[PDB]
């Protein structure tokens, strides 16, 4: 089976490349991120507009949503996190810490805690209510390209160009455990399975590798796309098909059966690199995002 | 940022 993804909106409106996107855990939202400085908030089904969010003084790298839905968190190259109330718009808090550009951000799942990854090589775990650091972790040895925690929130998986994927104790701070592969080739994504049992990990060397992290072996290899440059998100697809989803540097979407390894779909339409890719939580859609000769985003929607 | 090389 393979999945039939077709163009149904195209969203405009930021006036630099975007850099990321995700929808709301209740579905009903899309928020973008760009290089403009802003973030952008769209309607999942329709792409209709619907508001700005503006407030950092440098471009953003990253968002994400608390699991209520309510608020959002951005990393920025100002080299501050900001916490936003969605509804209102408002910077709840600034989160200042980082010595260098916030590159990634996430909440747990508890949704009282961010995790931030940052071109200054650390990990840093942030109090949502207080707005306060209350660990920085010395994770890596060049600049840190994700951050993500686990379905019950008691670990982090971070990523770094230094070519190594680690695991991290929340609570503790500690390391649990270090993956390598092949020679070290930069680790420009890194993300748990929905079940927390895997990692998905893009390599600058045109792969994407999934994980077992309980043994700490390769399980699968998905390959046939570019991406040598950018730190491109990738996504588990699990309302219809199981897939993986990623964006590309030849401008397409890649989806490839998860378990098969097989390229299932190339979404064309993009003029500029993929950047970020996002799977709606129940919906059969796809948020897809481009570089600074498109700077659009697009959404599609398939069948299964 | 992530849109740069």
């Amino acid at each position: 089976v393979k999945p039939n993804y077709a163009l149904k909106f195209t969203l405009a409106g930021h006036t630099k490349a975007v850099s990321s996107v995700k929808f709301s855990p209740n579905g009903e939202w899309l928020a973008s991120s760009s290089a403009d400085k802003l973030i952008k908030i769209w309607g999942a089904y329709d792409g209709k507009f619907e508001k700005t969010i503006s407030g950092h003084k440098l471009g953003i790298s990253d968002v994400a949503w608390s699991s209520d839905s309510n608020l959002l968190v951005s990393a920025s190259d100002d080299k501050t996190l900001k916490i936003w109330d969605v509804s209102s718009g408002k910077c709840l808090k600034t989160l200042k810490g980082h010595s260098n550009y916030v590159f990634c951000c996430n909440f747990n799942p508890q949704s009282n805690l961010i995790v931030s990854g940052s071109f200054d090589e650390s990990v840093r775990i942030w109090d949502v209510k207080t707005g306060k650091c209350l660990k920085t972790l010395p994770a890596h040895s060049d600049p840190v390209s994700a951050v993500h925690f686990n379905r019950d929130g008691s670990l982090i998986v971070s990523s770094s160009y230094d070519g190594l994927c680690r695991i991290w104790d929340t609570a503790s701070g500690q390391c649990l455990k270090t993956l390598i592969d092949d020679d070290n080739p930069p680790v420009s994504f890194v993300k748990f399975s929905p079940n927390g049992k895997y990692i998905l990990a893009a390599t600058l060397d045109n792969t994407l590798k999934l994980w077992d992290y309980s043994k700490g072996k390769c399980l699968k290899t998905y390959t046939g796309h570019k991406n040598e440059k950018y730190c491109i998100f990738a996504n588990f697809s699990v309302t219809g098909g199981k897939w993986i989803v990623s964006g590309s540097e030849d401008n397409l979407v890649y989806i490839w059966n998860l378990q098969t390894k097989e390229i299932v779909q190339k979404l064309q339409g993009h003029t500029d690199v993929v950047i970020s890719t996002a799977c709606h939580p129940t919906e059969n859609i796809i948020a897809s995002a481009a570089l600074e000769n498109d700077k659009t985003i697009k959404l599609w929607k398939s069948d299964c | 940022a992530r849109t740069k090389q």
